[PDB]
RNA sequence: UCUCUCUUUGCCGGCUUAGAUCAA
RNA sequence: UUUUUAUUAAAAAAUGGUAUGUUUUUUUU
């Protein structure tokens, strides 16, 4: 479909380009999709039209009239999002993933392992939940004062978050912001 | 450097520390002509903390062709082989349950079919390498074998820091496919030997000479460990629906697929986060369904290299058989 | 000519908008109970000091 | 006249236009350049080129711009007639323009307006015009020399170095490079700075900027200590400093933008400071803000205070009580730079000093507008707290004196309690009891005997004689009107001549070149024997404290009614009554004002948000006192009405059956607007005709904002405690714990939570703040109080809880039971969702849905560069999302007024426009779902007609080929499929899918035939039985009729609630045959299934985790 | 009146009082009500004089769209 | 990013811009040089760019006035400064540079600064860096930019009119030229 | 009295909240 | 000392969101 052409993106990104086009023109289209216009013109009809076919029935020639299908009645949103929201089975890779048949494997290494070996490349992976450092030096202790780490409908995405945009109910931070014991002397 | 992450199978390029031979190293890499003096910008004390010397890269990189080859020579338990340092047990076990769902190793552990042998014998990845070996059932190896060489090799694009990136984007402007990266990458490779292997058209289109020629030798050896089972390397597509190409390489994939989020980031099919690249064409297109090759994991965002889209049904109908 | 906007380009030179402004007209000078008061105020700063 | 227009034609040549106020401008300039053209056009002499008119004009308008900046517009060349007459001109459009701002500023403070571009312009008027002012009060300051004496220099030197040799002070030391506390209040700064911002996208250079040094400081402090530490040492000159003004509608505040890292410097010297200062004890007690309370606190201190003193309600022998509240007028514009500079100097070295006093001499430019502040003090720097708070302190020196302020003080090193003396001798022996300074505001309390009052009185009358006894006609400034008088302040001569007598004193005491007292801000309330009861304005409450010696009257002890005890008899002794005052009403009222237009305001959730805030900050300060308050009721139920007729606007329709209050005040979670509200109360009346002469019982309750039914919406004050048990609370909780503390340390055991889990969350510094785990860095963190309170003068947008830090004073109030009782009150979640289009979506139950916030095509486009109109589209999905949400009840069938309009292609039945809800249910349809349903929904019944082929009724069976727009028509009905029996069978009337007691042997039928028709159900009218009834009651027995057989079957789908029903006459095996398939096709029609899912995109309603 | 006043009259027969002004509209204040009951609308621009006849109930006026 | 030593193709690009703008348009000016603010244009202007400022040395009376004032006002350079007719940066340098001198020649006959480093200098007041031979790349494009913003003028939208003009002058010359050949 | 050249030579879009904002 | 009564509303157009400007001849001699 030729894609449109594509030079007019080129690098500028997001907060700077322009705005997206449907048909090269700076405008919305769709009520859920930020246009004032929706369907044909505020419509629910098409450019052709629409007519419902021929029915006949006798026992024998309603089998001509067969059934209704998924397809035959969606758009071209319709099915972008039917193909966008099939998301199911999955089943083996949730067995073998995050051992099961690995033990019965394990058993063909012939483990025997009792107390378990461990490789520095652990330590590594302790060094996933250790640093990737602060473009600090080796020796350097630095600080623990200076490291740091409900829903209904939105305000709007161009309205922000504020003081205004916080939980008026708030039970969180049960007891892991306080302490359990204080030195009184 | 470089980190691999088994459960994840992701890569990470993280800082950390100088052994203490690497210090001694940079110290002495001074002074080759003249008398020369180091500034190592720390203290003693914190020289007397690091480990000696760096782990081994058997320690520090994918140890699936490693188990690939020690199965090849016929080693069943892979505790028997002597190891200079002994190699994470969770890294060989994932690796193998890795080898157990690509369908190289049976139940038993064993090779499966020929299959297994001939993946043993191929010095590239298995993952690759089972598209390879399943184009034969589909008549259609010479693109696969196109794309094998392409991965390998590397970038087939060169993207240049100054204002010629423009140029390079229209340079590139006559090959972008619809359906990903990798159909982009078939076309670019077949019109570049359609091209005479002119030199001054690489210039003009920015392509890497020097990656395409690397592929071709990857292409020629690849042809002779086909034919070494007798494989034929004259079938090709002649219909346009690559469709088939996708179910080869589906099957060379299938751990990775993902599909997009509402949030514009991407749900692999293990429930995991991940961010498409900027390089990639399909960067806002918004595909529903996609599949990637290679993961490089940054200190927030996962991201995700050749990217190419896929259709749902092809993956409903392999996964149940 | 406006130190503000004008509709076409007409470059002025710098002298010229200079010298369009009444900043010679304003005088610039301070009274001079500033110096008694100042200095009372030293010199008692350093009276209690002391 | 359409009938002219049409045959005639425009005539539009010829024709006036009247000024309609919005050419006024427009032609205004029209008519002042013809009359300058006809002054040209006369001084110019004969021959002289009369072409000159332009460049002449050019200049007038030059001039016109050069007096709004303020510019001295000075012409070398022109001649004097044409400077003269441009002067003269110029000086009639600013006197135009200066009494339009008069009148447009006033017509805002009183209300008439809700422009937001006359609101705009207005501000920019009023800060162009006080900026004139104050370059030429600076130019009049460096003219006239400075207006302090060398002499009151020198007296007010002297005295503080007394005071402070006194009080054995330290001065404070330049932070050395080895100071254990730097990095702790360098992060106690940071996050100040931070607080101030969020993670939106709108920070613009400035911000940004200022963002990136912030991190660049968290990621490594040190070199930033040091950089700090070196600007404050070498740094005398800095950069500009913008100004604005923010406008609260009655008032304009200053507000000061700063460079970032002059900021950051600012706010770690403030930090230190006012740590410094704290460690030190330089600012004794009487200073308010203070880190002890909150303000309503220190009302309540200042009472029990009050109360305590020896002998106070006592008037027997002529004594007299004065309690007198002023404002020092213009005081931060009167602070000499070069005095404070010397000042400064002595509590801190040297560089400290002069880096502060350099700072406040900076550059303000607003504009093109721009000046050189060197003589007033600058508000905006981060310091300018502390350095307001010592230069405040010389002046309560200079009011009280020095042996006054040591005996009320007391010695340094064991100082006395806030409103306590040593003892009972040196309490009384002064007729100075009770002082305070809050900011700039001075309350002091004068306990004269008689002989003290007369000479007083005589002394004042001997320099201000009044023969004509004109000192009680203006007294009270109606000041005092709120309350009802028997409970003002009785106007006797000699109250009122010593009242005045003590504020001609104290107004004495003080010099003129630095402050003054006016007597339209100052308020003395006397207490004597001729009236009883203490009046006084303590920060936004209205006290009246009344003795219990004095009352002779009894009275309902409200919840507003604070009893005052006595600890020398551990008896209650007076009473005292609080309310808000009447400044407090108007700062509300604008807030309100000013939330209703603003940028924001376009979403339901973020004006929902803003009353949430702006409700809870009001009622959370002034917990009873805006109980009391009877106008301040009124003002809630009216703003929250007008709050709710936003979003009734917003739709296009301000109907009241269309919202019920579960649109407003459901929660959040379940697609309300989740709306605190108060002005769902009754407003107690009492007769008028001595409700201002006494306070008579409340015989009458005027209804509030009304409930459509009967609904109890719960109050938001039953839901936050009053002040006076939380005080109460907090004295019994801290002594316990102090007791138990002590208990703790007698033995080596360590006191831990657990143990005071009974007094949890209890006393004003809630205990919680005890074990905290940044306990330690807060324990640093000093002057928070005053720091917050002077936040105002930084940032344009206002700080509603500027009167507590939930860090040093914990979480003061607690409204987690407001969420489940207003659900139970609208009746459940199942009587809130009936109002929902939750059926239609086909979730099966709603306990694992939740929403989602942003559509992610949102996410996309909250940067791009748009156009207004895709801007305004942007902020109207979520409006268009809530609306469908809504839709049964918004789009309901009982309506005032209304046409009845179909929508086309579609069985959905419009009252009124609602465009909004229109565009919605248009995209929720957007190819032609309605028709194509119903052929799915026959088609898929044909086929289970087909499955069961060989039973009764079997000899013919035909669907027809109906009229298209038979779907979406329900003045009329064409048949569906026919059935004609083989035989002859006894049926009975009629009757649904519901009973098996079912006679079908009255009548003998042959034939019938099935129909289906949809309905989109609404609120009121949704029950599918009635209506499938009474459409086959009117269609079969309707004299026309295109149904071939005379009884049928005619069955109904209510699309909105995804019900069904039937009603026809019956053969056995087709009624159970359709029970069974109705469900099954109920759940599997693509058509439905599509339906279902494109509705729930459009809410954005999604399935469980 | 929207903009200056440029004319008043105060008419010898009657108990009027006509006024005009920059602002294109001519009035005619009742002097024993205070209040404007008669307008006079045609005017192209502003209206700088007026003028009452001594004899007939007829007023003049003239302006700026060189018309009287 | 933003800020950096004003070299002086941007100090005479700023020069050009005010001469073409004026004195109340410095975010227009700014959009010139990319690499400043508003904010530091209207400084550097204000501070060392603008022809008013004397930056020759100083003289003997104006020195006196100087010490004189420094004597009344202590700090308050802002206000200091339009009396002796320099800028505030330039009356506090040149009281510092005295001061030091004084102590200079009092160690002939004969620390609270001392313990931290050096002030790191204002940005605006420090002199322009001289340029060099080749100005890297990006300075020769904002060079051009610039060089082709002050000649633009003719308004943004004007250059419509002018075009439809042509074109309707070309249709109309190849509608006569068609007459003509037949 | 012509021709050329130079020089002398007095000289022939508006308004408002600067309308409002601005990071690769 | 026995009883009360009191009930605002309410929808349409333009601003506001498929700009706009262009566009075919019967006589020469």
């Amino acid at each position: 479909f030729d894609l449109e052409p594509s030079r007019i993106n080129q690098g500028v990104p997001v907060w700077k380009q322009e705005a997206r086009d449907e048909r090269n023109r700076k405008r919305f289209h769709g009520a859920f999709t930020g246009g004032f216009s929706a369907g044909y013109f505020n419509t629910v009809g098409s450019k052709e039209g629409w007519q419902p076919k021929s029915w006949k029935s006798s026992r024998n020639e309603n089998k001509s009239v067969h059934g209704m299908t998924i397809d035959d009645i969606m758009d071209e949103e319709d099915r972008a999002d039917q193909e966008l929201s099939k998301v199911y089975t999955s089943k083996i890779n949730t067995i073998d993933t995050s051992d099961s048949i690995g033990e019965k494997m394990l058993k063909n290494l012939g483990w025997n392992g009792h107390d378990f070996v461990i490789s520095p490349f652990q330590g590594y992976y302790d060094d996933t939940k250790l640093t990737n450092q602060a473009y600090h030096g080796i020796g350097y202790q630095a600080d623990d004062v200076f490291q740091l780490e409900r829903g209904g409908f939105g305000s709007g995405v161009l309205n922000d978050d504020g003081i205004e945009d916080q939980d008026i109910y708030d039970l969180g931070a049960p007891k892991m912001r306080y302490d359990k014991s204080i030195n009184i002397t | 450097q470089r980190i691999y992450n088994p459960y994840t199978r992701t890569s990470k390029l993280i800082n950390v520390p100088i052994s203490k031979s690497s210090a001694i190293q940079r110290s002495g890499r001074a002074g080759r002509t003249m008398r020369g003096k180091v500034f190592r910008l720390y203290t003693e004390k914190a020289y007397s903390l690091m480990k000696e010397e760096f782990e081994a890269d058997i320690l520090n990189c994918d140890m699936s062709p490693l188990v690939l080859f020690l199965k090849g020579l016929g080693l069943k338990n892979i505790l028997q082989f002597p190891f200079f340092v002994r190699p994470p047990t969770v890294h060989l076990m994932a690796a193998l349950e890795d080898l157990y769902l690509l369908g190289v190793l049976d139940e038993s552990g064993n090779l499966t079919d020929p299959l297994g042998i001939q993946i043993s014998n191929s010095f590239l990845d298995a993952n690759i390498s089972k598209a390879l070996l399943t184009s034969n059932q589909f008549g259609c190896t010479h693109e696969i074998l196109s794309i094998a060489s392409i991965l390998t090799a590397g970038e087939v694009f060169y993207n240049p820091t100054s204002s010629s990136k423009n140029d390079a984007f229209v340079a590139h402007s006559s090959f972008f496919a619809n359906e990903g990266d990798i159909i982009t990458a078939l076309n670019v490779f077949e019109s570049f030997v359609g091209n005479k292997k002119d030199l001054q058209w690489c210039r003009k289109n920015y392509l890497n000479y020097q990656t395409l020629r690397q592929a071709l030798d990857i292409r020629t050896h690849l042809v002779r460990f086909l034919n070494k089972f007798s494989i034929p390397t004259a079938q090709r597509l002649p219909s346009s629906d690559c469709s088939k190409i996708l179910k080869c390489l589906l099957d060379g994939f299938v751990r990775n697929v993902a599909h997009l989020q509402n949030d514009g980031s991407y749900k692999t099919i293990g429930g995991k986060q991940v961010w498409l690249d900027s390089s990639s064409v399909l960067h806002e297109k918004k595909t529903p369904w996609i599949m990637y090759s290679s993961a490089v994991e940054s200190e927030t965002q996962i991201f995700v290299k050749n990217i190419s889209k896929i259709e749902s049904f092809w993956l409903d109908k392999y996964y149940k058989r | 000519i406006s130190n503000w906007k004008n509709p076409k380009g007409y470059t002025i030179p710098l002298d010229k908008r200079l010298a369009a402004d009444g900043r010679g007209l304003n005088d610039v000078e301070i009274n001079d109970g500033f110096a008694k008061f100042s200095e009372a105020l030293y010199t008692v700063e350093r009276q209690a000091r002391e | 006249n359409l009938l002219a227009r049409q045959f005639e034609g425009r005539h539009s040549t010829g024709v006036a236009k009247q000024i309609t106020k919005q050419r006024v401008d427009s032609h205004q300039d029209l008519e002042l350049r013809a009359a300058v053209m006809n002054d040209i056009l006369d001084m110019i002499p004969e021959g002289i080129r009369q072409g000159k008119s332009k460049t002449i004009l050019q200049h007038l308008s030059e001039a016109w711009r050069c007096w709004k900046a303020n510019i001295p517009w000075k012409v070398p060349g022109l001649p004097a007639p044409i400077e003269n007459m441009i002067l003269r001109y110029v000086k009639s459009k600013a006197d135009w323009w200066t009494s339009v701002a008069h009148f447009n500023r006033e017509r805002i403070r009183r209300g008439a307006t809700v422009d937001k571009t006359v609101a705009k312009k207005n501000l920019g008027r009023l800060t162009r015009l006080w900026l004139k002012a104050e370059q030429e009060r600076q130019h009049n300051y460096l003219k006239d020399g400075p207006y302090v004496t060398a002499d009151e220099a020198v007296a007010i030197y002297t005295t503080f170095v007394h005071w402070l040799e006194s009080r054995r002070f330290q001065p404070i030391p330049f932070p050395p490079l080895s100071y254990k506390h730097d990095t702790k209040l360098l992060v106690l700064a940071l996050e100040r700075l931070k607080e101030a911002y969020s993670v939106k996208g709108r920070l613009n250079q400035s911000q940004r900027e200022e963002l990136a040094l912030v991190e660049q400081a968290y990621d490594n402090p040190h070199e930033m200590l040091s950089q700090i530490k070196r600007r404050l040492l070498t740094m005398r000159t800095f950069k500009e400093v913008g100004i604005e003004f923010m406008d609260m509608y009655s008032h304009l505040i200053p507000v000061y933008s700063v460079d970032p890292m002059e900021k950051i410097c600012d706010a770690y010297l403030d930090q230190y400071l006012w740590f410094e200062a704290d460690r030190r004890h330089l600012f004794p007690s009487w200073v308010k803000p203070s880190d002890s309370e909150p303000p309503p606190l220190l009302v309540y201190k200042w009472c029990q205070g009050i109360n305590n003193l020896t002998d106070v309600w006592e008037t027997s022998n002529g004594e007299c009580n004065v309690l007198m509240e002023t404002r020092l007028s213009k005081v931060f514009e009167k602070v000499d730079l070069t005095l404070l500079n010397r000042l400064m100097s002595l509590l801190m070295d040297t560089n400290l000093a002069s880096y502060a006093s350099a700072k406040n001499n900076v550059v303000l430019s607003y504009k093109d507008m721009s000046h050189t502040n060197s003589y007033g003090l600058v508000r905006g720097l981060q310091f300018s707290s502390f350095i307001w708070q010592f230069y405040g302190l010389v002046l309560d020196l200079l009011i009280l004196g020095l042996q006054r302020a040591t005996e009320i003080a007391g010695p340094a090193d064991a100082p006395n309690d806030f409103l306590h003396f040593k003892d009972q001798a040196t309490e009384t022996s002064h007729p100075i009891r009770l002082y305070t300074r809050y900011i700039d505001k001075v309350y002091i309390m004068f306990r004269f005997t008689d002989e003290e009052s007369r000479d007083l009185i005589q002394r004042f009358l001997n320099e201000n004689p009044d023969p004509t006894n004109s000192n009680v006609v203006n007294y009270s400034k109606g000041k005092k009107n709120c309350w009802p008088r028997d409970a003002r302040m009785r106007l006797m001569k000699h109250d009122v001549n010593l009242g005045r007598a003590v504020f001609w004193e104290i107004r004495n005491r003080l010099p003129r070149s630095l402050t003054t007292l006016e007597w339209e801000d100052t308020f003395p309330s006397v207490y004597s024997k001729d009236n009883p009861n203490l009046l006084f304005s303590m920060t936004g409450f209205e006290v009246r404290i009344l003795p219990k010696i004095r009352q002779n009257e009894e009275f309902s002890l409200k919840d507003g009614v604070w009893n005052l005890t006595d600890n020398r008899t551990k008896q209650r002794t007076a009473q005292a009554f609080i309310r808000v005052t009447e400044d407090g009403i108007n700062q509300f009222g604008n807030r309100i004002r000013q939330i209703l237009m603003s940028s924001g305001s376009t979403t339901f959730t973020k004006i929902a948000n803003k009353w949430n805030t702006a409700l809870i900050a009001l009622m959370t300060y002034y917990r009873e006192a805006a109980i009391s308050t009877p106008e301040l009721l009124d003002l809630l139920v009216k703003c929250e009405s007008k709050i709710q007729t936003r979003v009734k606007i917003s739709l296009n329709s301000k109907m009241p059956s269309r919202f019920p209050p579960a649109v407003f005040y459901s929660p959040k979670e379940l697609g309300g607007l989740g709306m605190l509200s108060m002005g769902h109360v009754l407003i107690p009346q009492s007769d008028l005709r001595w409700s201002k002469q006494t306070d008579t019982g409340i015989t009458h309750f005027r209804s509030g904002m009304t409930t459509n039914g009967e609904h109890l919406i719960p109050n938001l004050y039953r839901y936050i405690q009053p002040w006076e048990s939380e005080f109460i609370d907090s004295q019994r909780v801290w002594a316990e714990y102090a007791m138990k503390r002590q208990e703790a340390l007698q033995q080596n055991r360590r006191l831990t939570l657990e143990d005071l889990e009974d007094s949890w969350d209890r006393g004003i510094p809630r205990i919680n703040t005890l074990f905290q785990k940044d306990r330690h860095t807060l324990a640093y963190d000093k002057g928070w109080r005053v720091r917050t309170e002077f936040k105002q003068y930084q940032l344009l947008k206002n700080n509603p809880f500027w009167w507590t830090s939930q860090r040093h004073d914990g979480k003061l109030w607690q409204l987690n039971n407001y969420r489940v009782d207003v659900i139970q009150a609208l009746g459940g979640v199942e009587g809130i969702l009936e109002h929902t289009m939750f059926k239609a979506t086909g979730f099966p139950s709603w306990e694992g849905l939740f929403w989602e916030k942003a559509s992610g095509f949102e996410e996309s486009m909250k940067f791009k560069k748009l156009t207004n109109a895709q801007r305004s589209g942007l902020n109207q999905i979520p409006n268009r999302r809530f609306t469908l949400w809504w839709s049964p009840t918004i789009n309901r069938a009982n309506v005032y007024v209304g046409f009845q309009v179909q929508l086309d292609l579609t069985g959905i039945m419009m009252h009124g426009k609602i465009p909004t809800l229109k565009i919605s249910l248009i995209q929720i349809f957007r190819s032609h779902l309605w028709q194509k349903i119903h052929e799915s929904v026959v088609w898929d019944l044909c086929q289970v007609l087909d499955q069961e082929l060989e039973s009764l009724q079997i000899e013919t069976v035909q669907k027809e080929t109906i009229h298209p727009r038979k779907s979406y028509k329900m003045n009329s009905s064409c048949a569906d499929i026919l059935l004609l029996a083989a035989y002859k069978w006894n049926v009975s009337r009629p009757s649904l899918l519901n009973d098996n007691r079912d006679v079908l042997d009255n009548t003998t039928t042959n034939k019938y035939w099935i129909d289906v028709q949809l309905r989109f159900g609404d609120y009121d009218s949704h029950d599918i039985e009635r209506y499938t009834r009474a459409k086959f009651l009117d269609y079969s027995t309707d004299a026309q009729s295109m149904y071939p057989s005379p009884t049928g079957v005619l069955i109904g789908i209510d699309l909105c609630y995804n019900m069904h029903s039937a009603y026809g006459n019956w053969i056995p095996g087709m009624k159970p045959l359709i029970q069974q398939s109705m469900n099954k096709i109920m759940k599997a029609n693509p058509a439905l299934y599509v339906l279902r899912e494109r509705i729930r995109k459009g809410l954005q309603l999604y399935a469980s985790e | 009146h929207i903009a200056t006043v440029r004319g008043l009259a105060v008419s010898p027969r009657h108990p009027y009082l006509f006024s005009c002004g920059e602002d294109k509209m001519v009035k005619c204040w009742d002097l024993e009500t205070n209040k404007v009951i008669r307008h006079y609308h045609g005017h192209l621009s502003g209206v700088y004089a007026l003028k009452l006849h001594p004899t007939l109930d007829v007023l003049v006026t003239a302006g700026r769209d060189a018309v009287a | 990013l933003k800020g950096g030593a004003w070299k002086n193709t941007e100090d005479e690009i700023l020069k050009a811009a005010v001469s073409k703008y004026g004195k109340n348009q410095w975010a227009r000016i700014s959009s010139l040089l990319v690499r400043k603010t508003p904010k530091q244009c209207k400084a550097r202007w204000y501070e060392w760019i603008d022809p008013s400022i004397k930056k020759t040395e100083w003289s003997r009376e104006e020195d006196e006035k100087l010490l004189h004032l420094a004597k009344l006002l202590p700090t308050q350079w802002r206000t200091i400064a339009p009396i002796v007719g320099r800028t505030a940066t330039q009356c506090l340098e040149r009281y510092q540079k005295l001061l030091d001198d004084l102590e200079a020649k009092e160690n002939e006959q004969l620390n609270s600064r001392l313990r931290f480093g050096e002030a790191e200098p204002n940005l605006e007041t420090l002199p322009a860096l001289p340029d060099a031979i080749d100005m890297d790349e990006d300075e020769k494009e904002m060079l051009s930019e610039a060089r082709a913003r002050l000649a633009n003028t003719q308004g943004k939208k004007a250059k419509r009119k002018d075009r439809e003009k042509q074109l309707e002058l070309t249709r109309r010359l190849s509608h006569l030229q068609k007459r003509r050949e037949l």
